[PDB]
């Protein structure tokens, strides 16, 4: 559906960052595994940009 | 009054199992909720729901 979908939109050019509620910090801060994965993705993107 | 039907009677060995109601009774009324989902926690010992 063109209004709400497009074949190009399937190829994600931007990854939304879930807000803090989606990634609660568990007290032991104790960031969840999803936060670590997001940090790794951001580091990879930064390294790629620096290389380019 | 004497029972109409005679009753089978006698000693027998019995064991009290660890399962007791005192530790198997729980009740919740707006207790703590999980931060992840803002829903009641699990476990009576932790005042769950």
């Amino acid at each position: 559906n063109e209004v709400f979908s497009r074949p190009e939109w399937m190829i994600l050019t931007c990854l939304p960052v879930p807000p803090p509620p989606v990634r609660p910090s568990i007290s032991f801060r104790g960031e969840d595994d999803l936060t670590f994965k997001l940090a790794d993705i951001l580091k990879a993107n930064i390294s790629l940009e620096t290389l380019e | 009054k004497k029972l109409m039907a005679q009753i089978f009677f006698g000693p027998t060995y019995y064991q009290r199992l660890r399962h007791m109601v005192d530790d198997k009774i729980h009740a919740r009324a707006r207790g703590p909720m999980q931060v992840l989902t803002r829903q009641p926690v699990e476990g009576r010992s932790r005042d769950g729901g």
